DNA sequence: ATCAATATCCCGAGTACATGCACAGGATGTATATATCTGACACGTGCCTGGAGACTAGGGAGTAATCCCCTTGGCGGTTAAAACGCGGGGGACAGCGCGTACGTGCGTTTAAGCGGTGCTAGAGCTGTCTACGACCAATTGAGCGGCCTCGGCACCGG
DNA sequence: CCGGTGCCGAGGCCGCTCAATTGGTCGTAGACAGCTCTAGCACCGCTTAAACGCACGTACGCGCTGTCCCCCGCGTTTTAACCGCCAAGGGGATTACTCCCTAGTCTCCAGGCACGTGTCAGATATATACATCCTGTGCATGTACTCGGGATATTGAT
């Protein structure tokens, strides 16, 4: 059991950032599986791309080609 | 006696506070373990770069700050300002995830 | 009343053909057109799957839409309900 | 009558299309609105079918054109070739 | 319609790791020359997209009655916010070693070329024959009607 | 005076009577199966040639692994603006009707540009010798983060 390592003042400050001003109080138990899924989509090609190269570290670019087969491209991790 | 601030004040003292700075909200070593415990789950015996990680991290957290950005349109919507999962499940059906 | 709306809706959502008339959509497509280069000549298949993705573009929006006037505890849509699905979506802002 | 052909779209083919949406009541400002959104995806796909027919030196827009045109735009389109 | 209490911004000083530049070099960009076929240009061709006519009628534009959903306003209950104290785990520094990248050597494997030949394609008119139009008889359902039984009030009895 | 009892008024039952719905049959016509070459043409069989893909060591850093300290999370309190529910006024979108009109059919006409082939020539792959621009390494210093203290807002309670 981790995903209770996303505190619920981290909840609120990723909220902060939205520009909301009241949260209620059983929306942290439905965030936290919005990360729970989110994260299960890239890391199921992170880790199938790190193993094509018969390789079992997953680099930094592996993750960066996951996101951008699904649509969301990140720069400055060499991109 | 002690000066208290009005209900709602500091939410936006907050807002205009997080708005401006770019630092990494969720604490680090939660996330790692996180990722770490998904990995095993799929895959065991993995080893992590530490660049991979923040990537990931720094990927999480433009995705939540877009998707609550989405949900307070939605909120707002409703003639309300509380977010309630009913607006971040419209939200996420709209935008073609969940449904 | 409120039936024979209900009538309608069942109606469509089971036959498959287009919605507006032919002509008009010809004239609008050449018309729009006209502007980018003069003179231009126009395939029929191309005129058809043009007025076809239109109608499923349309039909979706509408489909959001309806969800967007059903969030607000309404039955009428309204354009804040197709402002709000085209932001949303990401088409505007 | 020297009228713009954007009001071709009559209003009951918009009520059609949005009965077959699954709407049951209509504001009447969705009537004006429509059209322009209708206008818009106009302009981001007979634009992109031009250019092709500009590459390939032609006069005729053909189906193949708007097709891969729909096709950039993450809105593929079966059944009309390709 | 202001005065206390915080919070924020501005400025100055000690401090440091990361920017920006010079050096040695090596391997990839460049100049020269050859082969050659991909694409510019011209030609005919004939498919078909554009223009107009007349007739049918499904569909749209205009009007009127109206019941309904929309919106504004008001109130009760409570779910979150703001701030206090308490408590634990994130955060900041050294030692192993196992993974990842080069280096070196080998052979399996695709590209290329040239006959060989079934094989997918197009128009042929082929013919069936499902499936789209028109008509018609099945059940389902609600809006009504007839009659009977029950209950309350006015009239007469003791 | 109060109470039994007839008369009338209302509620309950049952049933058609009639108007709207939906699967079944008739029927005819343009379009899915299905040869028929053909046609030339991609696909297969049969060869070699070269290189990239693969495996073995082996050097060498970048991830895991162990120890102190406070900063952020947890948990409590009160209280208040907001959520949710309710209710009434009224506007407007709905529904139905008649009337107009341009979509839809198809017919006829014809000239513009898709589309293919044939010709030929210059732009581009390719090999080799030349050489210099970019890159890893090393190192000075200064723009920027941090700490501390005094301005100017910036809210709340009388």
């Amino acid at each position: 059991d981790n995903i209770q390592g996303i505190t619920k003042p981290a909840i609120r400050r990723l909220a902060r950032r939205g520009g909301v001003k009241r949260i209620s109080g059983l929306i942290y138990e439905e965030t936290r599986g919005v990360l729970k899924v989110f994260l299960e989509n890239v890391i199921r090609d992170a880790v199938t791309y790190t193993e094509h190269a018969k390789r079992k570290t997953v680099t930094a670019m592996d993750v960066v080609y996951a996101l951008k087969r699904q649509g969301r491209t990140l720069y400055g991790f060499g991109g | 006696k002690p000066h208290r601030y009005r209900p709602g004040t500091v939410a936006l003292r907050e807002i205009r506070r997080y708005q401006k700075s770019t630092e990494l909200l969720i604490r680090k070593l939660p996330f790692q373990r996180l990722v770490r415990e998904i990995a095993q789950d799929f895959k065991t015996d993995l080893r992590f770069q530490s660049s991979a990680v923040m990537a990931l991290q720094e990927a999480c957290e433009a995705y939540l700050v877009g998707l609550f950005e989405d949900t307070n349109l939605c909120a707002i919507h409703a003639k309300r300002v509380t977010i309630m999962p009913k607006d971040i499940q419209l939200a996420r059906r709209i935008r073609g995830e969940r449904a």
